[PDB]
C-alpha cells in the first residue's frame, strides 16, 4: 500500500537510479536475478511500495528509464543489477538533445513522450494506492532539464493531489562541465518551482567536498557520490517499509517543511559518514550523530548554512533508540543555536524514528532542512545568466526551435522574485 | 534451406536446437558474457575507493553473478587489460 | 546506432585520410585486410559475415594517390567504387575545381553519400578534411558542402580545413583560393578546426626531438586529435559529449565557428616514463601557447569557450582542481560575458599506439578545443597577402578564363572584413 | 473431435505450411519418423485434431498440398519432417501460371482441381466431427490467389454449415516482389468476402519490421517469417487440442468476433518476443504481455491500429495464470484506452486461458482483433490498381483467356463498397 | 520436370552459343567429353549410361564455323547431326536466307526441333540466338520464329538479338535487314532483348580494364547475363521466378516487349576484394546508365517495369532496403499508371567463374532487366539511316533479283512508324 513509482531521466538521472536501485535490492536482499534471498521476515512484508510480482516468484522494479539518446540506457543495463529493470519500460529517441533545452523541451521532447507517459500511466492506474512520484534528473543538461520538467506539468495536471518528489542537481559554477549551463538551469527553475511537491538540490562541488574532506579517500569517482545520494535517497522513505515508534510518511514531511507553496527547496545530508581508518574510534551515539547531522561541511549542496535561519527541519532517525534522548538532543540543538532559528514559528524541528537499522549500521540520521541559506545558489546562476544573456551569446541555437527571447525574460525575472521572496521571510520579525 | 530459418533460435522461443550453429550462441555468449562483465566491473570500481565511503568496511567482489563453471575463463581474460592499463 | 561520414578530398585529404585509418582499423581490432581474426558500428558496417567496409569515400581529380591507394596493403578493406578518381588535375586553380571539371565529378560523389546515408539509421554527422591552398581540394569541398547544405539541411559538417603557415608556403597562389574557400565555408560549415603545418612542425621538433619530420609524421597526430574528438561516441565513459553537443557550447553566433586545437601529452617513449604524467601537469602543458595546433598566440586575445577532452584513468575531482588553478592564473583571461567557459568530458578507453610510430603508450591524455578571440591574426595577414598582388590583378587571368566572373574576388575581400570586424565587436567588454 | 484439415496452395502457402507442421510436431514430440516421443500424457489425448493413425503406430498429417508447378513440393519433400505427408496427397500440373490469375483460376486450374477436390472430399467425409477447414494461400500469386480462392467457392457450396479459415498475405506496396500484384490482390478479394468465415491478413513488411526492431536480429530470412506465422497459427487452436480454464473453439471466437457476416479481416500478433540478449532481463508477467500485445509496432500487417476504433478484440492466454488478474488487466487496458474502443458496444474483448504453455515459454498470448484501421490496406491496393486499370497495362495477358474488363469494374466496385461499409461503422455514434 | 531448347543461328549466334556452353557444362560439372566425373535436365538429357547431350542445335548456311566446332575440344559433346550445315552463304543478303537458300534447309532444323521436343515432359519455352545484321541469322531466324509460332502456338520464345552500333557498324547494308528482321520479329516473338556491342564495349573498358577486348569477351558476359536468366530453373531459391511469369509482369501490351539489360557487379580479381560488394552498392551500380549492356540512356524515358534477379546470399529485407533508395532518387521516374513496378527474384546459387576468364569470384550478384520509354532512340537512328539510302533505291537490286517484291520494304517502315508513335502514346501520363 500507499506505494510510489520511480522515474528517471538523462544519463545523470539514470547513474543516481542505476545505484539507488543496487542500494535497494541490497537492503531488502534481492539477488541481481530477482530472487529474494532475505534473512528477516520484516525484509517482504512491504516490498510492494518499489517492487511488482510477476510470475515465477520474481521480483522487478517498476522503474521508467528514458533519454533522448539510447548509449546510457545500453550500458545500464550489463552493469550489475541491470537485469532487473523491465525492457518494456526502456524509452529512447535517435537524435539527441545536445544539451539544448529547447530541443528536449519543444521539437524532439514534445514527440517522444507520448509514449513515455503510456507507459507511465500504466504503471500509475494499476497500483493499489498510489502515495506518488520521485523524480531524479539533473539541471545541467538539455533533454533531462526539458523532458523531465515537461513531465513533471504532464504528470501533475493528470494527477493533482498525488505528491511528487525531485532530487535535482544544479550546476555549480565551480566544477563546470557545460558552457550552456545557466541557460537551462534558469530555464527549469522557472517550470519546477510551478509543479512540483518537493525539490532536493545537490551539488556535485559539495560531493567532492564531502568526499575529501570526511571519508578522506584519495580518488572520488562518480560511485561515490552516486552511493552518498543513493544513501540520503533510501533514508527518505525508510520508515514507511518499515515499522518503527513515529512513522511519518512522506506526505506528513510536506504538511510539516513546508510553510507557503513556493517555499519547497530543501538541502540534505547523511550521517554517520566517517573514513576507513577511524571507523573503529568512533562510537556511535545519538549526541555523536545530532552533531555531524547540523555540521555545515555535512550538507549535500555548497549552500553555508550559518549564512542564514533555518525555517524548519527535520530528522528520520534509524536504528532502536530512546525517543527521551532525541527529543532532549532536539532541543538542545535549538536552545545552543536560537540565532540561526527564525523565531516566529516555536518547535521547528521534526523527528521520527525506524527501528530497522541499513545494513551494516547500527544508527543512521537523513537530515532535511529548509533553510533561508539556499538563496546564494540562485544568485550565482542568475548572476551568470545575466552576464552570459547581455550579449544574446549562444542565443541562436535556442531561438532557432521555435522559443524566444521573452520566456528567457519571464523566467529571469520569476527566478529574481522567488529569490527576492525566499529571502522576504528571513528579515521578517513577529 | 528455405524453409529453415537464417539462425539457430526461432524468433517464438528465442532458443536453440544442438549442434554448431546453436554451440556458437552457446558459446560466443560465453565469451560475449564475459565482456560485458569487466567494464561494469570496471566502471564503478575506478571511481570507488573499494571502501564504503561512510562505513570503510572492506567492499565485496562482484564475482559472485558469473556461474562457476566458466569462472576460470573469465579469470585471464580480466588479466589482459590489467596488463594493458597496468 | 550512432554513425559519422568521413569525406575526403584533395592529396592532403587523402593522405590524413589514410593516417586516420590505420589508426581506427587497429584501436578496433580490425586487420588490414578487413577481417577480425559492438563498438565499430559508428565507423564501419557490418557485411553479414567476415569484412568490415568504412564510411568513408575518397575523392581526387589527379589518380596518382588513388592509385597509390588501391595497391597498398589496405587495397581489401575499402569498397572498389567509392574510390572516386578523375583524369585531369585541377592544378591549384581554384575556378577549375569549381566550375570547369568538378561539376562533372561532383554527381557521383553526392550518389555515393546517398548510398552510404541510406544504410545508416542514427546519423550523427558529417566529417570532411580537405587541404585549403589547393585547386581541387578547396573546389569540390566548396562545390560538395554547398550541395550537402541543400540536400540534408539540418545534419552537423565538420571541417578539419589545413590553412597556409603565416609566412612558411609551398605554391605561391594559395592566398586567392584559401580566401575564396573561406568564402565559401563561411556560412555552409558548423566547425572548422585550424591545421597549419608550421606549429606541428614546431611541436614535433620540441616534444617528439625530431629534426627532419615528414607528412606521415603530422598526419598521426591530426589523427590522434580526430580519434581523441570521436572516442566518446564508441567508448563508456563518465562523462559522454556527442557531435551535436558543440554549437551549443562552443558556438556563442553562428558567424564565428573557427577555433584552434591543441593535444596533451606528446612524448616519446625514451624519456616518458621518467615521469609521473599527472593530470595537473598535462592540463598545463595543453593551455601553453607554444602547443598550440594552429601557429596563433592566445596571449593575444580573450577565451570565448574551452571544450576539452580526457580519456583514461582520469577522476573528475582532479579536472576540477586543475580547471580552478587554470582560472586562477592570470597570464589566461575569459571574456566578460562568459562566467564559466569550460566544458569536460570524460572517457576510460587509452589512447592506442601505432607501431613505428612517434608516440609512446600513456595511461592519460588530454584534447581541447577552444575558441578564442585571437584568431583574427591568421584572417588579417591572409587578407595582406592577398591584397598585395590583387592591387596589380596578378594571376586573374587563369581564374577569369575558368568562367569565374570578375567581381567574385572583392565580395570574399567584403566578408572578410565583416568578420574582422565582427570578431572585434564580439571581444569588447560590456 | 471436432477436427479439421490443413489444405495449402501455393509456393508461399507451402513455405507456410513446410513450418507450420514442424511446430506442430515438436509440440506434440512426434519425430520426423512418425514415431512419438513425448514426455507428457496430454501430449497424445487430442491429437486427432491434426492427425490421422495408420498401421504401425505412426502418424500422417490430413495435410493436402497443390500448386501448378512441382518444383516446390519436389522441395519440401526433401526438408526436415518433409516425410510426414503423405504422396498420396500431392497433386500438381505441368504448366504453371505465370502469376496470371486468369490461367491459374479459369483454364488451367479448373480442370485440375478436379483431382484435388476428389481427395479433400476424401478427407473430410471419413473425419470423425468436423469443425472446419484452414487455408493457407498468398494473395501476390497467380496460381494461388486464383485456385486456392476458386477451391474455397467449391468448398462452401458443399459444406455451407462448416467453419472456414483463411491466412491470407496481401501485397504490401513497400516490398513489391512482382508488377502485376494489384490486379490479382483486387480479383482475390472480390471473390476473398463472400465465402471465406474468417481471414487473416499477413504482410512480409510487417514481419520484417518486427524482425529488425523487435528481435533486433542481423539478417532476417523467410524461415524466420515462417517461425513467427507459424506460432500465431498454432496459437488460435491451442485450447482446443489442450485443457483449460474457459475452452473456446473457432466458432466461439467466430460468434464474438465478426459484428456483421461481411466484416471478417482480422489483423493479428503474437506476444512475448524477445531478442536473444535481453530474454534474461525481461521477466514474464501478465502486465507485460499485455502490454506488447496492444502495442501497435506488434501487429503482423502495416496497418496503425490507433488510426481507428477496435470493433472488437480477443486474447488467447496460454501457461497457468490466475483469471483475477487477466479480467482486471483486459478491464485496465479498456479504461485507459477508451479513445481507440468503439463505444456502442460496450466489454468489447474476450479472454481466453489455456493451462498448456508452448514448448519453452511459461506464458505466450495470441491476439486477433477486429478493427477499422484496416481500411488503409484496400485503399492503397485500390489505387494502385486504378492507378495501372485505366491505361489497360497488362490487360491482354488476363483478357486473352476469357475473362473480360466487367469483371474487373465488378471487382472494383464491390472492393470499394467494402472499403466505405466497413469505415461506415467507425463514424456511427449511439 | 522442366526443359528449355535453345536455338544458335548464324555466326554471332554460334559463337555465343560456344560461349554459354562452356558456362554451363562448367556450372554443373560436365567435363567437355560430356561425362561426369538432378538440376542437369533442364539444358541436358541422359542418355542412359554416360554421357549428357545439349539440348541445343546450331545453324549456319556457311560451314566454316561448325568445321571449327565438330574439331575443337567440344566434339565429342553434340550430337554430330545437330549442326546443321549448309553450302552457300547468304552473304549479308536478307532475301536469300529467307527466300531462296533458307527454305531448303529450314525442314531439317524444324525436323530436329521436333525430335527434341518429343523427348522433354516439361517444356518451359524456346531461345534464340542471332546477330540481327547478317543475312543468314536475320533471314533464318524469321523464317524459324514464323515456323515454329505456327507449329506449337503458345509455347513462349525469347529472342536474344545484337543490334547494330549507333555510329559503330561492321557491314554498309545492315539498316536494311535489320529493319526487315525487327519487322519479322515484332509480331512474332514474346521477348526481344538488346544486346549492340558498343556498350558492352564501353563496360569492358572502363571495368574489366581491357584495352583491347575481342569478341570472346563480349561473349562471356552475355553467357553470365543468360546464366542468371536461366538460374532460378535449376537451383533452390527463397524467391522463384519461371519464364512464364514475364509477359504477365514486363509486358503491359502485346506490341510492347523490348527490352534492355545490365548486369552487377563486373570486376576484376586485382582490386575486386578491396570492397565489400554490398547488395546496396551492387544495386546501385545495376541502375548506373554507364551500365546499361545497349547504348541507351534511361535517363531520357520513362520506366514500364523492371525485373531483378539476384544470387547468392543476399537476404530479402536488403533488397527491399536498396529498393525503396532507388524509389527515393529524383533522377529515376517511372511511369504514372505503375505505382509499383519491380519484380524481385532471389537465389543461393553465386555465379561460376570460367578460368581464364575475366571476372573473378564473388558472393553476389545482380542482374536486370528492365522495360523503359527510352528505347525509341535506336528504332529512331536506324530508320533515320534506312530512310538516307532508301530514298535513292540504293542496294535494292541485290533483294528484287533474290525474289523480295518492291513493296516488301516500305510495310516495314510503316510498321516501324507504327511502333514509334505506340511508344509516344504510352509515355504519355493521364
Ligand atoms: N598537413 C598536411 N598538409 C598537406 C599535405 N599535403 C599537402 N598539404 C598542403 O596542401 C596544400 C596544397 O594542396 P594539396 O593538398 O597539396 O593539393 P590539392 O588539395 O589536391 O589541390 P591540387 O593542387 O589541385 O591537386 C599545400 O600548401 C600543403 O601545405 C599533407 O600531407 N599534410
Ligand atoms: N556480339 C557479337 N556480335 C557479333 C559477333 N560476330 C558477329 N557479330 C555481329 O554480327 C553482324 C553481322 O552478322 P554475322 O553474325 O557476323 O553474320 P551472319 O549473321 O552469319 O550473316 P552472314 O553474313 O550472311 O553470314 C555484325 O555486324 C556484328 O556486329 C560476335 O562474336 N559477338
Ligand atoms: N553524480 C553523478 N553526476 C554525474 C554523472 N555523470 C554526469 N554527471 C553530472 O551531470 C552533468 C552533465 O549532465 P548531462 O549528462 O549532460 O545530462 P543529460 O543532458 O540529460 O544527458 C555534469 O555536470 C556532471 O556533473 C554520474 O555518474 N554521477
Ligand atoms: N513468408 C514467406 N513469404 C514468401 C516466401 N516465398 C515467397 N513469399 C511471398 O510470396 C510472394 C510471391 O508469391 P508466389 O510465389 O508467386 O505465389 P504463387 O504464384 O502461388 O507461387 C512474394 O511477394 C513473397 O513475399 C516464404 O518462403 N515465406
Ligand atoms: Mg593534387
Ligand atoms: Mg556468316
Amino acid at each position: 500500500m500507499r506505494e510510489i513509482v520511480h522515474i528517471q531521466g538523462g544519463q545523470c538521472g539514470n547513474q543516481i537510479g542505476a545505484k539507488f536501485w543496487e542500494v535497494i535490492s541490497d537492503e531488502h536482499g534481492i539477488d541481481p536475478t530477482g530472487t529474494y534471498h532475505g534473512d528477516s521476515d520484516l525484509q517482504l512484508e512491504r516490498i510492494n511500495v518499489y517492487y511488482n510480482e510477476a510470475t515465477g516468484g520474481r521480483y522487478v522494479p517498476r522503474a521508467i528509464l528514458m533519454d533522448l539518446e539510447p548509449g546510457t540506457m545500453d550500458s545500464v543495463r550489463a552493469g550489475p543489477f541491470g537485469q532487473l529493470f523491465r525492457p518494456d519500460n526502456f524509452v529512447f529517441g535517435q537524435t539527441g538533445a545536445g544539451n539544448n533545452w529547447a530541443k528536449g523541451h519543444y521539437t524532439e521532447g514534445a514527440e517522444l513522450i507520448d509514449s513515455v507517459l503510456d507507459v507511465v500511466r500504466k504503471e500509475a492506474e494499476g497500483c493499489d494506492c498510489l502515495q506518488g512520484f520521485q523524480i531524479t534528473h539533473s539541471l545541467g543538461g538539455g533533454t533531462g532539464s526539458g523532458m523531465g520538467t515537461l513531465l513533471i506539468s504532464k504528470v501533475r495536471e493528470e494527477y493533482p493531489d498525488r505528491i511528487m518528489e525531485t532530487f535535482s542537481v544544479v550546476p555549480s559554477p565551480k566544477v563546470s562541465d557545460t558552457v550552456v549551463e545557466p541557460y537551462n538551469a534558469t530555464l527549469s527553475v522557472h517550470q519546477l518551482v510551478e509543479n512540483a511537491d518537493e525539490c532536493m538540490v545537490i551539488d556535485n562541488e559539495a560531493l567532492y567536498d564531502i568526499c575529501f574532506r570526511t571519508l578522506k579517500l584519495t580518488t572520488p569517482t562518480y560511485g561515490d557520490l552516486n552511493h552518498l545520494v543513493s544513501a540520503a535517497m533510501s533514508g527518505v522513505t525508510c520508515c514507511l517499509r518499515f515499522p518503527g515508534q513515529l512513522n511519518s510518511d512522506l506526505r506528513k514531511l510536506a504538511v510539516n517543511l513546508i510553510p507557503f507553496p513556493r517555499l519547497h527547496f530543501f538541502m540534505i545530508g547523511f550521517a554517520p559518514l566517517t573514513s576507513r581508518g577511524s571507523q573503529q574510534y568512533r562510537a556511535l551515539t545519538v549526541p555523536e550523530l545530532t552533531q555531524q547531522m547540523f555540521d555545515a561541511k555535512n550538507m549535500m549542496c555548497a549552500a553555508d548554512p550559518r549564512h542564514g535561519r533555518y525555517l524548519t527541519a527535520s530528522a528520520l532517525f534509524r536504528g532502536r533508540m530512546s525517543t527521551k534522548e532525541v527529543d532532549e538532543q532536539m532541543l538542545n540543538v535549538q536552545n545552543k543555536n536560537s540565532s540561526y532559528f527564525v523565531e516566529w514559528i516555536p518547535n521547528n524541528i521534526k523527528s521520527s524514528i525506524c527501528d530497522i537499522p541499513p545494513k551494516g549500521l547500527k544508527m543512521a540520521v537523513t537530515f532535511v532542512g529548509n533553510s533561508t541559506a539556499i538563496q546564494e545558489m540562485f544568485k550565482r546562476v542568475a548572476e551568470q545568466f545575466t552576464a552570459m544573456f547581455r550579449r544574446k551569446a549562444f542565443l541562436h541555437w535556442y531561438t532557432g526551435e521555435g522559443m524566444d527571447e521573452m520566456e528567457f525574460t519571464e523566467a529571469e525575472s520569476n527566478m529574481n522574485d522567488l529569490v527576492s521572496e525566499y529571502q522576504q521571510y528571513q528579515d521578517a520579525t513577529a | 534451406k528455405r524453409n529453415t530459418n537464417g539462425m539457430p533460435f526461432n524468433p517464438i522461443t528465442l532458443e536453440y536446437e544442438k549442434s554448431s550453429a546453436g554451440d556458437s550462441l552457446k558459446k560466443r555468449d560465453e565469451m560475449a558474457k564475459v565482456r560485458g562483465y569487466v567494464r561494469a566491473e570496471n566502471l564503478d570500481t575506478r571511481s570507488n575507493c573499494g571502501y564504503n565511503i561512510l562505513t570503510g568496511e572492506q567492499r565485496i567482489g562482484v564475482e559472485y553473478l558469473v556461474p562457476n563453471h566458466l569462472r576460470d575463463d573469465y579469470k585471464t581474460k580480466v588479466d589482459l587489460k590489467n596488463e594493458f592499463y597496468s | 546506432m550512432r554513425e559519422v561520414i568521413s569525406i575526403h578530398v584533395g592529396q592532403g585529404g587523402i593522405q590524413v585520410g589514410n593516417a586516420c585509418w590505420e589508426l581506427f582499423c587497429l584501436e578496433h581490432g580490425i586487420q588490414p585486410d578487413g577481417q577480425m581474426p559492438d563498438a565499430f558500428n559508428t565507423f564501419f558496417s557490418e557485411t553479414g559475415a567476415g569484412k568490415h567496409v568504412p564510411r568513408a569515400v575518397f575523392l581526387d581529380l589527379e589518380p596518382t594517390v588513388i592509385d597509390e591507394v588501391r595497391t597498398g596493403t589496405y587495397r581489401q578493406l575499402f569498397h572498389p567504387e567509392q574510390l572516386i578518381s578523375g583524369k585531369e588535375d585541377a592544378a591549384n586553380n581554384f575556378a577549375r575545381g569549381h566550375y570547369t571539371i568538378g561539376k562533372e565529378i561532383v554527381d557521383l560523389c553526392l550518389d555515393r553519400i546517398r548510398k552510404l546515408a541510406d544504410n545508416c539509421t542514427g546519423l550523427q554527422g558529417f566529417l570532411v578534411f580537405n587541404s585549403v591552398g589547393g585547386g581541387t581540394g578547396s573546389g569540390l569541398g566548396s562545390l560538395l558542402l554547398e550541395r550537402l547544405s541543400v540536400d540534408y539541411g539540418k545534419k552537423s559538417k565538420l571541417g578539419f580545413t589545413i590553412y597556409p603557415s603565416p609566412q612558411v608556403s609551398t605554391a605561391v597562389v594559395e592566398p586567392y583560393n584559401s580566401i575564396l574557400s573561406t568564402h565559401s565555408l563561411l556560412e555552409h560549415t558548423d566547425v572548422a578546426v585550424m591545421l597549419d603545418n608550421e606549429a606541428i612542425y614546431d611541436i614535433c621538433r620540441r616534444n617528439l626531438d625530431i629534426e627532419r619530420p615528414t607528412y606521415t609524421n603530422l598526419n598521426r597526430l591530426i589523427a590522434q586529435v580526430i580519434s581523441s574528438l570521436t572516442a566518446s561516441l564508441r567508448f563508456d565513459g563518465a562523462l559522454n559529449v556527442d557531435i551535436t553537443e558543440f554549437q551549443t557550447n562552443l558556438v556563442p553566433y553562428p558567424r564565428i565557428h573557427f577555433m584552434l586545437s591543441s593535444y596533451a601529452p606528446i612524448i616519446s617513449a625514451e624519456k616518458a616514463y621518467h615521469e609521473q604524467l599527472s593530470v595537473a601537469e598535462i592540463t598545463n602543458s595543453a593551455f601553453e601557447p607554444a602547443n598550440m595546433m594552429a601557429k596563433c598566440d592566445p596571449r593575444h586575445g580573450k577565451y570565448m569557450a574551452c571544450s576539452m577532452m580526457y580519456r583514461g584513468d582520469v577522476v573528475p575531482k582532479d579536472v576540477n582542481a586543475s580547471i580552478a588553478t587554470i582560472k586562477t592564473k592570470r597570464t589566461i583571461q575569459f571574456v566578460d560575458w562568459c562566467p564559466t567557459g569550460f566544458k569536460v568530458g570524460i572517457n576510460y578507453q587509452p589512447p592506442t599506439v601505432v607501431p613505428g610510430g612517434d608516440l609512446a603508450k600513456v595511461m592519460r591524455a588530454v584534447c581541447m578545443i577552444s575558441n578564442s578571440t585571437a584568431i583574427a591574426e591568421v584572417f588579417s595577414r591572409l587578407d595582406h597577402k592577398f591584397d598585395l598582388m590583387y592591387a596589380k590583378r596578378a594571376f586573374v587571368h587563369w581564374y577569369v578564363g575558368e568562367g569565374m566572373e570578375e567581381g567574385e574576388f572583392s565580395e570574399a575581400r567584403e566578408d572578410l572584413a565583416a568578420l574582422e570586424k565582427d570578431y572585434e565587436e564580439v571581444g569588447i567588454e560590456t
